[PDB]
């Protein structure tokens, strides 16, 4: 349902994350022996599959305004609980009352 | 981590001291173990932590070293102490060595 | 006395599968972690995999990753390894070993007790 | 009133809050993701005199921040240090837990003197300054940042 | 069931809040072009409808002690999660069979 | 042990967890509400010497805060600033994110000395000091506040 | 299921807590008339019910590594929401689809 | 990937985080508990020169903290104060909200100079320093702590 | 005029149980908290227990904790006390009392209106 | 070439209802926001309402707030308006217009494509 | 907390002054109440907060004190004022007094 | 926001330069647009953002201004340049102008 309207959209996605790594072998998990601040990231690459990336960019561009309006009407300094709240209302809609 | 031992082979008589060395490509502090295997039998533990004798092994064996240089030493040879010797590390994913054999002249 | 006995080895064709077992008697099996080691004829010793005391952490080798599966049973004091997609390099003798638990999950093993090992050969 | 998009069969569809769909399966809290995307992937000019034009000073509004999970490789980054003509600093010091952007090749560091009328620098378009896993609203002194926007998804 | 026992109770409530405004038109949602800190409030007024306000005052006056007792037993500095926890327990109570 | 009251047909009823009928409906997290009310709406006196009598200094307890959503128009506000006889300050500076009360017509400001015995000033009755959407248990310096209490409600369906 | 493997495990548990005190009589709940910083703790003593205290001294030891890894993959300075997330996942696993 | 152990009459079963097997009822948030246990109860030596060997300095990693509910009476506690040879300090100041361990009979206080190579002090085994209802991974100056580990449970009630 | 009438007192056997009721007329019952007091034959006055306006807070004394139960009903203007596991010291005259609410739940009672009292005695 | 065609206008009675449609062909429908404008018997212009691309944001004018409804469909490239409770002042000529998206939700309209305008008349 | 009263008993004639004291083992500011009971009759409230006269009570009665010392006073005897007096506290868990009976000569 | 454009009617001969002004009661930076309408035809767009010409329009039209003062200017009349004009703003809720007509002498 999303159609891009930017002049350009790079169809290549080159990302970095942190993941979880599940378990480890050796003395790595001990903070005395483990990596430094830079070195905890995992790279990757994805290809444009039916215009996923350009639609993603359009989605972010559409989200920004509502995000700013929500941030205006709060008192916290740092916010971490948007996703947990989304889960709670998703659970409250169907299974409640 | 690569393991290097020297000498690869050796032969000597009863009553002679034996000295063997193990070397690594990194610094692993003191997480090194020594093992001995006789043909036809499973391996057996020896000094641990690179300086700690086990329980039930004769006091002749002794090892030392640190950093990138570790050594094992037998003070007196016995007719039944002709076997093969290994060094192992556990700082990262485990990896043994290649081996070293003692014989008679 | 600590007694570990291995079984399951034999002769199989290419592309097949196998199951090895290690049975221990002499102490309390529930407080320790197990490991597997192998050695090919005329070659050196190679570490493969291991498990933890409560079956929560598992480790695998890059040369084997995606092909083998390790499991344990506390009630029967048994250890099992399942091998799948056997190439020609996987002919060797295998030992099951016990380690002293100096680390939290079994990630810094110092083998002290070994078994006798079993032989597996793959060829035509 | 934050919108989120669902992905199915390599198709991105913006679900409606009013309409409830039984096809949605959420079985854990690891399927909720937040991603930050760059503006330079949309053809926007990145040259230095062409980007210092969209940052303006104001006084009377307090700042707010959010958090990140994922990222994106960048090619251009900025690192500002501006002082008042008498020598006063125009930008606040960084708080605790704030670090620069990890993965970007070029860094345009700029130092000079300007007419700092306000107290905080804002974006004249409504976009976010991107740091190490924290998306802010103002500019902190001496920290490397990118320019981008934020999206939320269900995997 | 709540009966007011104060000497007097004001029956008219003149209140303010912030709301969210949903959508905005113009350049209003941009923090560079938007209002100041004072100017985000929406006002109202309500009359007594079967003693709602006096009962409300009684309810607050009753709640204060349990509120203080709850607050004594935490190590935080600011609390934002009372309502989320209330929702979590309200959901947990019924979904067991 | 927090009690909450439900509102239906302009009727208020305080309910505990196990007493919760199936008629009760909560379909969103926007129905939960928190409201802070003032004490001058109960008939309490508001004169300056008649309210300074209820604040007292102690040392040995740490302070705590909670948050607000709504409010109520106030007639009287207060803004204190107190110093020790030797020239020291008696009250702590406000932290980040604390601002004065938004809407009240009058403000009484008081500056003078006093025998500060403890470290923090508490209310001899167990009520709260009200700031901009934050309700505390102590008094911060130079910030206009009100006096009141808090309530938690489930709004009408 | 858990079997202890330490050289020595103490079979007596002498603990402390804070609890919530439900309701209080007198002027104790008012912070002006209440206790000091120390004096809010309630004590107790427990004996080694069969394989319970010592079998509980291993479950902690096994855990630490995983916990440490989790703390590496986060940006917060203080964490208070592990158990709430545990409840949310327990609710989501059974109640979904 | 945090595991939790459930308690029935068969003691501490570590049954998978998928809380399955039908007969398993959770009905409130008060059934979830977190407890910290000390290391000295396992036979570890507690003398001063025999514990100072497991603390080592480093630079390049930031610290993290978690929270507690319950505890356990302790026999020995430590209170460090370390300085560099030139006269500068080696340990950071405690943040607001950090207080010492409540209940232990003996306290060893140590003051002396040493070669602070790094910035923060870590444990060479992966254990936690214990404070008043908060567990950290570093050492704050001039605060009494214990050494232990943390477990998360759900009760049987 | 504030009027309070007690009922339920009498004579019971050892190890039994009893129930006392207090009925109040004259004002709004739903805005105040209530308490119970006792006096043994030729002895002093002792405080037993008390309740709150919304039935949210209940209080008990150490000497009767685990044996006595309190309740109230605003619609019918009634107060109830249930006594169990009756001992020899439970022969006295009992009163129901009302207080001026200077605290938030009935923590600091100041009795201003009293009833008449009822007599309860247990023995062979 | 961009083509915009309006339809649905005409004559209605007092207090009735009406619906209007605008059809667009020549470019990508789903990437842009649309608006409605209207002109009187010979005075200036006035703005009525506007919608967004994803149908997430809607806007209305004070003079028609609570009376009109706006909608769109990207499948057949259609824009719909529904008007209820009609008065004498709603006799005019209506246009559907397109704007360039300089703002995130479609809040900063700079009209660049117009249609041709239909007529609405309501009287006795 | 322990309650102390003195004198325990007293006999007096019409026209004198009666002064009584109540004592406690703690410092409870001024949370004290006084009650009067006639034999065969329920108790009755008197001055509250140690100095606040109730409604309908004759002005002759007067109470005072704070801290650990509290004194009640009656100025002019009357024939119906021969009964028992009690003190009660509310700072912590409630506790009445021991009593005091005034008599005639 | 309310606008004020004047004069409301002008008449000039071919070869003249026409200058019109649009005024506002508030400061709206440079969010202003200009429109032209032939009587009987839908309106057509002109310069945008107070200085940016559209595509396909003649170079005879030129507008400028800022803040509260904005002026449009045409340099040479044509037989097909007799129509109605409008100015519009978008800083807040949209609002049009009143109109200005060019005539012939």
């Amino acid at each position: 349902v999303i159609v891009n309207a930017q002049p350009k959209c790079n169809p290549n996605l080159h990302y970095w994350t942190t993941q979880d790594e599940g378990a480890a072998i050796g003395l790595a998990w001990i903070p005395y022996f483990g990596p430094a601040a830079e070195g905890i990231y995992t790279e990757g690459l994805m290809h444009n599959q039916d215009g996923l990336i350009c639609g993603l960019r359009q989605l972010a561009n559409e989200t920004t305004q509502a995000l700013q309006l929500f941030l205006r009407a709060t008192t916290e300094l740092r916010t971490f609980s948007i996703l947990n709240r989304k889960a709670i209302d998703f659970l409250l809609q169907r299974w409640a009352a | 981590i690569q393991m290097t031992q020297s000498p690869s082979s050796l032969s000597a008589s009863v009553g002679d001291r034996v000295t063997i060395t193990c070397r690594t490509s990194q610094s692993i502090s003191n997480y090194l173990n020594w093992y001995q295997q006789i043909p036809g039998k499973a391996p057996k533990l020896l000094i641990s932590t690179a300086s700690n004798l086990h329980s039930g092994v004769s006091s002749r064996f002794s090892g030392s070293g640190s950093g990138t240089h570790f050594t094992l030493t037998i003070s007196s040879l016995q007719p039944e102490d002709f076997a093969t010797y290994y060094c192992q590390q556990s700082y990262s994913t485990p990896s043994f060595g290649q081996g070293t054999k003692v014989e008679i002249k | 006395e600590v007694q570990l006995v291995e079984s399951g080895g034999g002769l199989v064709k290419r592309g097949g599968s196998l199951r090895l077992s290690c049975v221990v008697s002499g102490y309390t099996f529930g407080g320790y972690s197990m490991h597997w080691v192998r050695q090919a004829p005329g070659k050196g010793l190679e570490w493969v995999s291991g498990i933890s005391s409560s079956s929560y952490y598992k480790y695998y080798a890059d040369s084997v990753k995606g092909r083998f599966t390790i499991s344990r049973d506390n009630a029967k004091n048994s250890l099992y390894l399942q091998m799948n997609s056997l190439r020609a390099e996987d002919t060797a003798v295998y030992y099951c070993a016990r380690d002293m638990g100096y680390c939290s999950g079994g990630s810094c093993p110092n083998f002290d007790f070994w078994g006798q090992g079993t032989t597996v050969t793959v060829s035509s | 009133s934050i919108p989120l998009g669902v992905i199915h069969n390599s198709t991105l569809q913006v679900s409606d809050v009013d309409k409830l769909v039984c096809r949605d399966k959420l079985s854990s809290t690891n399927q909720l993701r937040s991603v930050g995307l760059n503006l330079e992937g949309n053809g926007v000019a990145t040259d230095v005199p062409s980007v210092t034009k969209r940052w303006g000073f104001r006084s009377g509004v307090p700042p707010k921040v959010v958090n990140y999970e994922a990222g994106e490789w960048a090619e251009n980054c900025y690192n500002l240090e501006i002082k008042k003509p008498d020598g006063s600093e125009c930008l606040p010091a960084a708080p605790d837990g704030i670090r620069g952007f990890p993965r970007c090749r070029y860094v345009h560091k700029v130092s000079g003197t300007g007419p700092c009328a306000g107290d905080f620098a804002f974006h004249k378009e409504g976009a976010f300054f991107l740091y190490d896993r924290l998306a802010s609203t103002v500019i902190y002194r001496g920290t490397t940042f990118a320019e981008g926007v934020v999206a939320f998804l269900i995997l």
